[PDB]
C-alpha cells in the first residue's frame, strides 16, 4: 500500500547512511521495522512480557527455565521459536543470568539461519553492519573477548562449535557489531524495557540535532520525521540522551561508536552552560548519586528511587537550580517514582519543575518531552487545575501527534482528556 | 548502556 520513501546511500565520510527520496513533513512515518532479534533487558526481566514487552499485572513463568515470563499463552507460543534454544541455556545458567548482549546475540545466530529473508534486513543485513573493528581500542577488544567466552559457555548446551553456525558469522565481530548497532527498546512512555537489532534502521547516522526520531510499539520500531526534510537530505537520529554535555556526548560517541561528532551543537558547546548551572562542587555529588538512582529505576525499584531522590532534592533546594541537568534528572526520577507509588500531588510538585528545562533541552518535537508534558498535564487535571492542564494537554498533543503519530493510543487518551478538561473550563 | 538511547 505504502511507497518506500528512504534509500541507503554512500556518504563522504560516515560510511553508509539513509536519505529521503521524496520530500518529508514532520510526523511522516518513514519506516516500520521488526527486530532481527530482541530480548527483555536485565532490569525488566520479570516486569514486562518477554514477547510483547508490555507491563502486565501478572505474568506466567516458562515452566522449564522459570526465567522467561509471558502475559498469556498466545505470547508464550509466539515466542517459543525465539526461546527454544535459550531455555535450556537460561535454566542451566541459574542462579546466573547472562549479559543482555550475550542473550541478544544468542537469538541472532538462529535468525541468521532462516530461509525466510528478514523483513528487518531489507535495506541492510546483519553482515553489512559496521563493526568498527579497525578502530577498537585494546580495552574494548579485551571486553569483547570476554563476551565471546561468556557466549561460548552460555550457549554450550546448543552450540559446541563454529561449524554449527554460518561460515560468514564470526563471534568476535558479532559482538563488536552488537555494541554499536543495538537499540534500546522503550515502551510508549519512553521507559527502557529491552534491546534489539534492527539492521535496516542501523543505516541512520547520528546527529545531536536530528531530523528524525524513533518510538516503539512493543518490539516494533517506528521511524518518523520530526522536521521538514528535502529529497536527498540525509536522515539522522540522535544516538544519545539529550541531557548530556558536549563533553559527555563526545566521550560516549568515542567509546561506543568510534567517532567524533562534528554536528554544529558539538562545535559550539550548545547549551553546555545551562546544563551546568550551579557550582561543580555541589552538582558533582548529584552526578555521582545518579549512577545508583538510575540502576534502581532500570529495576523498577520505585520506593528506593524516591528515597534517594528526596534526600538529594531536599538538601540542594537552596543552592542548585533545577535547570542543572543532574538535578533535573533527579526530579524526573522522583516524579516517575511518585506516579508509580500513587503519590500524585507530590509527582505534580517534581513534575512541574522539569517543564521549563525540558522545553529548553528538548527542542522542537521530541517524544521524551511530549510524554513529560503529557504526564504533568494529567497530574494537573487530577488536581483540578484545569486551565493549566488544558495548556499542557494541548501541547503534548501537538508534540506527540508528530512523534507518536495520530493513530497512537496515547493520542486517543489525550483527546478524551482535552475534552473533559475543556468542558470543566467552560463550566467554570 | 547497551543500545542507542531515544532521548
Ligand atoms: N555523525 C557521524 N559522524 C561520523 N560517523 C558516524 C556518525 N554517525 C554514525 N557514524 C558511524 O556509523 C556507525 C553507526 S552505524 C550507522 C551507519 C554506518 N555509517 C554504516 O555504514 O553502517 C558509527 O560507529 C560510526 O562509525
Ligand atoms: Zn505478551
Ligand atoms: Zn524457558
Ligand atoms: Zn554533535
Amino acid at each position: 500500500m505504502e511507497p518506500l520513501k528512504v534509500e541507503k546511500f554512500a556518504t563522504a565520510n560516515r560510511g553508509n547512511g539513509l536519505r529521503a527520496v521524496t520530500p518529508l513533513r514532520p510526523g511522516e512515518l518513514l519506516f516500520r521495522s521488526d527486530p532481527l532479534a530482541y530480548t527483555v533487558c536485565k532490569g525488566s526481566r520479570g516486569v514486562v512480557c518477554d514477547r510483547c514487552l508490555l507491563g502486565k499485572e501478572k505474568l506466567m513463568r516458562c515452566s522449564q527455565c522459570r526465567v522467561a515470563k509471558y502475559c498469556s499463552a498466545k505470547c508464550q507460543k509466539k515466542a517459543w521459536p525465539d526461546h527454544k534454544r535459550e531455555c535450556k541455556c537460561l535454566k542451566s545458567c541459574k542462579p546466573r543470568y547472562p549479559p543482555d548482549s550475550v542473550r541478544l546475540l544468542g537469538r541472532v545466530v538462529f535468525k541468521l539461519m532462516d530461509g525466510a529473508p528478514s523483513e528487518s534486513e531489507k535495506l541492510y543485513s546483519f553482515y553489512d553492519l559496521e563493526s568498527n573493528i579497525n578502530k577498537l581500542t585494546e580495552d574494548r577488544k579485551e571486553g569483547l573477548r570476554q563476551l565471546v567466552m561468556t557466549f561460548q559457555h552460555f550457549m554450550r548446551e546448543e552450540i559446541q562449535d563454529a561449524s554449527q553456525l554460518p561460515p560468514a558469522f564470526d563471534l568476535f565481530e558479532a559482538f563488536a557489531k552488537v555494541i554499536c548497532n543495538s537499540f534500546t527498546i522503550c515502551n510508549a512512555e519512553m521507559q527502557e524495557v529491552g534491546v534489539g537489532l534492527y539492521p535496516s534502521i542501523s543505516l541512520l547516522n547520528h546527529s545531536c540535532d536530528p531530523n528524525c526520531s524513533i518510538v516503539f510499539n512493543g518490539p516494533h520500531l517506528l521511524l518518523r520525521a520530526v522536521r521538514d526534510i528535502e529529497v536527498g537530505e540525509e536522515l539522522t537520529i540522535c544516538y544519545l540522551d539529550m541531557l548530556m554535555t558536549s563533553e559527555e556526548r563526545r566521550k560516549q560517541l568515542r567509546d561506543q561508536y568510534c567517532f567524533e561528532c562534528d554536528c554544529f551543537r558539538c562545535q559550539t558547546q550548545d547549551k553546555d552552560a545551562d546544563m551546568l548551572t550551579g557550582d561543580e562542587q555541589v552538582w558533582k555529588e548529584v552526578q555521582e548519586s545518579l549512577k545508583k538512582i538510575e540502576e534502581l529505576k532500570a529495576h523498577w525499584k520505585w520506593e528506593q528511587v524516591l528515597a534517594m531522590c528526596q534526600a538529594i532534592i531536599s538538601s540542594n533546594s537552596e543552592r542548585l537550580p533545577d535547570i542543572n541537568i543532574y538535578q533535573l534528572k533527579v526530579l524526573d526520577c522522583a516524579m516517575d517514582a511518585c506516579i508509580n507509588l500513587g503519590l500524585l500531588e507530590e509527582a505534580l510538585f517534581y513534575g512541574t519543575r522539569t517543564m521549563e528545562p525540558y522545553r529548553i533541552f528538548f527542542p522542537g518535537s521530541h517524544p521524551v518531552r511530549g510524554v513529560q508534558v503529557m504526564k504533568v498535564g494529567k497530574l494537573q487535571l487530577h488536581q483540578g487545575m484545569f486551565p493549566q492542564a488544558m495548556k499542557n494537554l494541548r501541547l503534548a498533543f501537538d508534540i506527540m501527534r508528530v512523534t507518536h503519530g495520530r493513530e497512537h493510543s496515547l493520542i486517543e487518551d489525550l483527546i478524551l482528556l482535552l475534552e473533559e478538561c475543556d468542558a470543566n473550563i467552560r463550566a467554570s | 548502556k547497551l543500545g542507542k538511547s531515544l532521548g
